[PDB]
């Protein structure tokens, strides 16, 4: 009846489905089996004797990262076929994913969504989680993004991009992938949310002061995030908020559909004993800049719009009295044609914690998705390491060679640059 | 799923490959019978990589040995670990080219070549798909250099987008026995510059010095110089058998550290390595690693890196670690050494995790670096060329085989042009 | 003389078949 | 009268039945011989079986569980292959869930006491002792044979080593899970167990 | 079944727990055999646990404390290291408070009598006796061990010696105290307890 | 757990009073572990103490008085220095008023009976026996060591021999006297001794 | 054969956390 459908593609978007999909399911309390022994129905349906398959499809062109899935312990709870697979990587390039190595996997991808997408209409829409550095992530996450325009249009596409880090990148062709796809996901994607790697890294370092996460920490993390997005649409709600509400609340004009993230509290055991988390003090520490989920002070941008997610014992009346608070601070501040900046959700049911991870238990929590004129610098940093390395031509052979013609990049430039233009005319 | 193709050349490359599949053997629990001992589902999930089954519970590797003479594959089955190998997989020959680049290449090359590729042909194509092949072998040598690199000529031509990567040890800086060398080495690396994907270059003088400036071996045989190669040709090849947090296939690693099709000259290290006596008392971590790593002294090439620019780097990481540590040391190093890196690209480096360590150890780590200090191996082999073929020194034995003294002077401008593209980067 | 392997993944000693949400 | 004939579970079923019968008859329109339906077996004596402690359980504390045989050599690469998958999937389906689903009973095919022993430690689930005559006549039963030395009384062999029978309380088999047989499919034959609809009653 | 299938005491209080089960169903739909909830164990026996003077304390005596095992060798520098630490931790952490809020077990990984007495003249809390069986039981359901000398059952070591287990009722691993693990956080690990949450009820 | 939490009287006093605690809960918001407040002890059974020319006095006669507990040597020179002040202190404030304020139980770090004998010989007040395990389980308690050779449980050495500590009822320290203390205020420390508050109920 | 270490800081001796009054 009321579904919203998951794409993960690439290596990010598969390993970060991974935590997603445990949380979701200890949450609505179904074994690995699938067997619980109609909250569910967003995510989950119903397959005979009480069992629940996710609506979910995993996209890798290599084997070996989704082995591993069927391998381990939910390998009873996914369907065999939504779990898609090649026999060779797109190796961190572009141009292999989209023309040479990602046509003969997408007839496949399509048969499976449509088969989990027609059983009840009234579909929200779709989540999409990609690395933007990556091949597959990039490369095909562009086409299977085409053909789903095509098919379905009046529907909504997010997108949680996995974006480079302003100073960590670990890939040196990263420059050329991140902007040949910040072309193309402008054009055929409705939200776009940036999940900074280091960003989270610090936040760790800091609020949780673990010196050794690993992806896994990092994904658990980004799990309580699409909990929290997501809870108004399958909990009971105070001011609920959905998926559709967003795209009309946080994006002014077409071209502008860049937001940031912020997550509070996240502290460990050891230091939520001691914290009266009120809706107050969660709200303050979500707008602080050392908070971001993305590396990006807004000290130097204006907040176009700004959207925040209340979730536990959470009044309506403290939200109006600590939102009225970040208004007055003279720190923080608003773009003048935007006197009104705020979409507020209230939920109640608590976030539910993971045993053996390194959250606390928590009574109440603050989810904020802000679109900001800051995000001139994260585009504007790429503007200087795409010329670097395009001026004298590194790494183009191997574009040029297996299908790509030259002036792609050309072309990805104009646009980065004409949206670089477009934010500074917004911010005036 | 995906298979490596193994081809070991002249008896450089049959003592290497030994020893390669001797670790690797040891890696997947493989007795020298061919049986699996070990009970853990990790060796066997991808072992389809190296091995073949025969339906006896045994497994074969996918090798083929290749040498223009039958002595040095007599010594290879003799040992242990010597009837792995499945006998139809060795190629022998009766002449046998002697460190006569010319005769290995055109004469003695040209007949046992349709055989040694046969034998690929079958059991290359023999699997579902394919995903490259390696070659060893010496840069020195008859047979390793002159029908060794004639093999990877033909086969890149038939099998054009697969993967090509070489474990080539060069001619050494200050001795140099086999002392027609620079002919071989030279005619070699410009047919090996065309033909050939990903090089990593190897000195024994390199090697020679780790032993006895470091590992402190008073007797430093060919077994335990051997362990050390095999080593770091495990270490580049970890995430096609084992998973990892951060996965990195071989294809991944060339698109990273080659900018410009030409220059794909590597160099290899290998951390941690202590002797048997520090051993114990050496605390071994992600920082130990990465400043072990990043000397000079640890490089397998006789090319201090000093005297250049690291243009791209890369480290192969293995064992149970934290991803912001080796964040933070690979940001460590760029941001205090920043004078050999490359300006105009930044964070020149990229990570890769596997999680299975070496066994043994808990950690460790294998290194590649695509640096403009190997401007200084090829100068120093332009010039020792150009030394002996002024006078046409031992040309005769060349020029009498086939070639024409055209070929000479086309492996000069191929190789001083290279010395030359290293210099427009620097 | 091969000792035998005293490793298990990352893998295998967190994603374990948990007890169920109370 | 399954899965042979001419097996010597069979004939001692056969034989106890038939005296059982004839007691009550005697005592009492009764088939003479009674039929398969009416017989009832005991099929591991009181003290056949043993677990990890090697201490005996009765053949009924077996209730509500898929009781699978495995006939296993120490020696075979084949099932010391497959050893480590089946102790995985004993794992996975008896900590994942409400109740036990499945247990398994070892017999041994291999030659002395070191072995058995050897092989053993290594498995969790119950196990049949070596010189018990009750291991030959589960082989003649279930017509498990390493090599055709065994007179088969015109039958032939169902089975190679290794093999997993899941068994009933009556002593019949209800799947045979294909690892070295007709369909050759090792290792991912463990992924066909019907544990639901094969219990131990 | 937990932590894991195959342990000791859990093949005790299967056999025991289903023993009753067939005993009462006699006597009279109820499940067999019976659920991991339905079941109960008496862990510590009447003679197992001992203070500081040797004299015997039963299992009720732990019933509302937050109690953790603590798996020691004598001679190991890494236990020799992390005693202190433990040992002023429990120190503060039960007088700061008018209520009892944790204890210790020792289990004893140590070579002999002289030397467990001499390692257990250090601890001021609980202790079981090293000839008793239920230090290798124990040792077998938690899954410690000094080195690969006991078989496991595909299951891998969950830690080395020394560890802190905090367990539950039923021999629930309540959590598991990252002192040599996944983590390392020597000496500094303590910090993670929850003794709120985790009671022997 | 007070003045420590590894006292051998301390766990005895834990073990009896959760056993009653237990007992009247399977009899019957009644709170497992008790707590310290409602843990209660006998601290000297009615053979413990014993008086002048050696007759038998009990607990109940300690009752609205200033209890210090001696901890004492023999041979020790500093004890010999302390003994005849502390006499003359007793006598004058027992003379002193209408009301016994103060009473001096003695606890003997003697080798053996005769060294005993000969140093009690002397004494008026009440003293405890050198057999009876009281001798050793309040010096573990209170933590009196003459030498580092009692297992003691990362405990500080709070007292050298001599030392006097005003016990209260439910076996807490009362106040220290500093005789080799961190006052080091050697035989006029007796004057700091309140007797208005440290009232033995 | 050994004499023992006996010393502990001023801090832990006559900081502790002392029972509150009635």
């Amino acid at each position: 009846m009321r579904e919203v459908i998951s794409i993960h593609v690439g290596q990010a978007g598969i390993q970060i489905g991974n935590a997603c999909w445990e949380l979701f399911c200890l949450e609505h309390g179904i074994q690995p089996d699938g067997q619980m022994p109609d909250a569910f129905n967003t995510f989950f349906s119903e397959t005979g004797a009480g069992k629940h398959v996710p609506r979910c499809v995993f996209l890798d062109l290599e084997p070996t990262v989704v082995d591993e899935v069927r391998t381990g312990t939910y390998r009873h709870l996914f369907h065999p076929e939504q779990l898609i697979s090649g026999k060779e990587d797109a190796a961190n390039n572009f141009a292999r994913g989209h023309y040479t190595i990602g046509k003969e996997i997408v007839d496949l991808s399509l048969d499976r969504i449509r088969k989990l997408a027609d059983n009840c209409t009234g579909l929200q829409g779709f989540l999409m989680f990609n690395a933007v550095g990556g091949g597959t992530g990039s490369g095909l996450g562009c086409l299977l993004l085409e053909r789903l325009s095509v098919d379905y249009g009046k529907k909504s596409k997010l997108n949680f991009c996995s974006w480079p880090s302003p100073q960590v990148s670990t890939a040196v062709v990263e420059p050329y992938n991140s902007v040949l796809s910040t072309h193309s996901l402008l054009e055929h994607t409705d939200v776009a949310v940036m999940l900074d790697n280091e960003a989270i890294y610090d936040i760790c370092r800091r609020n949780l002061d673990i010196e050794r996460p690993t992806y896994t920490n990092l994904n658990r993390l980004i799990a309580q995030v699409i909990s929290s997005l997501t809870a108004s649409l399958r909990f009971d709600g105070a001011l609920n908020v959905d998926v559709t509400e967003f795209q009309t609340n946080l994006v002014p004009y077409p071209r502008i559909h860049f937001m940031l993230s912020s997550y509070a509290p996240i502290i460990s055991a050891e230091k939520a004993y001691h914290e009266q988390l009120s809706v107050a003090e969660i709200t303050n520490s979500a707008f602080e800049p050392a908070s971001m989920m993305a590396k990006c002070d807004p000290r130097h941008g204006k907040y176009m719009a700004c959207c925040l997610m209340y979730r536990g014992d959470v009044v309506p009346k403290d939200v109006n009295a600590a939102v009225a608070t970040i208004k007055t601070k003279r720190t923080i501040q608003f773009v003048d044609w935007c006197p009104t900046g705020f979409k507020c959700g209230i939920n109640y049911q608590p976030p539910t914690v993971v045993p053996g991870g390194d959250l606390a238990k928590v009574m109440r929590a603050v989810c904020m998705i802000s679109n900001s004129t800051a995000i001139a610098e994260v585009f504007s940093r790429m503007d200087h390491k795409f010329d670097l390395m395009y001026a004298k031509r590194a790494f183009v052979h191997w574009y040029v060679g297996e299908g790509m013609e030259e002036g792609e990049f050309s072309e990805a430039r104009e646009d980065l640059a004409a949206l670089e233009k477009d934010y500074e005319e917004v911010g005036i | 799923m995906r298979e490596i193709v193994h081809v070991q050349g002249g008896q450089c490359g049959n003592q290497i490959g030994a020893k390669f599949w001797e670790v690797i053997s040891d890696e997947h629990g493989i007795d020298p019978t061919g049986t699996y001992c070990g009970d853990s589902d990790l060796q066997l999930e991808r072992i389809n990589v190296f091995y073949n089954e025969a339906t006896g519970g045994r497994f074969v590797p996918r090798a083929i040995l290749m040498d223009l003479e039958p002595g040095t594959m007599d010594s290879v089955r003799a040992g242990p670990f010597g009837q792995l190998f499945r006998p139809d997989n060795f190629v022998f020959g009766q002449t046998g080219a002697g460190n006569n680049w010319a005769k290995g290449h055109y004469t003695e090359g040209a007949e046992l070549i349709d055989s040694v590729l046969d034998v690929v042909r079958k059991e290359a194509e023999g699997c579902d798909c394919l995903q490259g092949f390696q070659i060893t072998h010496s840069l020195g040598g008859g047979t390793g250099s002159g029908m060794g690199t004639l093999l990877i000529s033909k086969v890149r031509e038939e099998y054009p987008d697969r993967i090509m990567e070489t474990f080539s040890v060069f001619p050494s800086p200050k001795v140099s026995d086999t002392v027609v060398e620079p002919y071989n080495a030279t005619l070699s690396v410009h047919q090996l510059v065309e033909n050939a994907d990903e090089v990593q270059v190897i000195d024994n003088e390199a090697l020679y010095d780790i032993c006895f400036r470091t590992l402190k071996l008073t007797t430093p045989t060919y077994g335990d110089l051997n362990h050390l190669v095999s080593a770091a040709m495990s270490g580049v090849t970890c995430c096609l058998r084992f998973p990892g947090q951060l996965n990195s296939d071989l294809r991944k690693l060339a698109v990273n550290l080659i900018p410009f099709p030409r220059l794909h000259f590597f160099l290899i290290g290998f951390a941690p390595l202590t002797s048997r006596g520090s051993q114990q008392y050496r605390a071994l971590s992600v920082p130990e690693l990465t400043q072990q790593m990043f000397d000079a002294k640890n490089m397998m090439c006789a090319s201090d890196p000093r005297h250049g620019r690291y243009l791209t780097a890369s480290a192969m990481f293995r064992g149970r670690m934290s991803t912001k540590e080796v964040d933070e040391q690979m940001l460590n190093v760029q941001n205090k050494n920043s004078s050999y890196f490359v300006e105009w690209i930044p964070n020149n480096m990229k990570s890769s995790v596997c999680d299975i360590p070496p066994k043994g150890l808990k950690m460790s780590v294998t290194f590649v670096g695509n640096s403009t200090a190997i401007q200084e191996m090829f100068k120093r082999v332009s010039d020792q060329f150009t030394a002996m073929f002024r006078r046409k020194a031992f040309l005769h034995w060349y020029t009498g085989e086939g070639m024409d003294e055209m070929e000479f002077t086309e492996a000069e401008s191929n190789m001083n042009d290279l010395v030359s593209e290293y210099q427009q980067y620097q | 003389p091969t000792l035998p392997f005293n490793a298990q993944s990352c893998y295998r000693s967190e994603y374990v078949a948990k007890p169920l949400p109370p | 009268s399954q899965p042979v004939f001419a097996s010597p579970l069979n004939v001692e079923k056969r034989r106890l039945n038939e005296e059982r019968a004839l007691m009550q008859a005697q005592k009492a329109n009764i088939q003479l011989p009674p039929n398969y339906g009416d017989m009832d077996l005991i099929l591991f004596p009181e003290g056949s079986l043993k677990n990890s402690n090697n201490t005996v359980i009765p053949q009924s504390h077996l209730k509500g569980k898929s009781v699978a045989l495995y006939f296993a050599d120490g020696a075979d690469p084949k099932c010391a292959s497959l050893l480590p998958f089946l102790l995985n999937y004993y794992r996975t389906m008896n900590e994942g869930g409400a109740n036990q689903k499945i247990e398994i009973i070892f017999v041994s095919l291999d030659r002395d006491r070191e072995a058995f022993e050897s092989h053993r430690a290594h498995m969790p689930w119950l196990s049949i002792d070596l010189e018990n005559p009750l291991t030959e006549i589960l082989k003649r039963h279930f017509r498990v044979m390493k090599e055709y030395e065994v007179p088969t009384y015109g039958y032939g062999s169902r089975t190679g080593v290794p093999s997993v029978i899941v068994i009933g309380s009556d002593g019949r088999e209800a799947q045979f899970l294909p690892i070295c047989s007709g369909l050759e499919e090792g290792d991912r034959a463990l992924l066909r167990w019907d544990w639901r609809n094969t219990k131990f009653a």
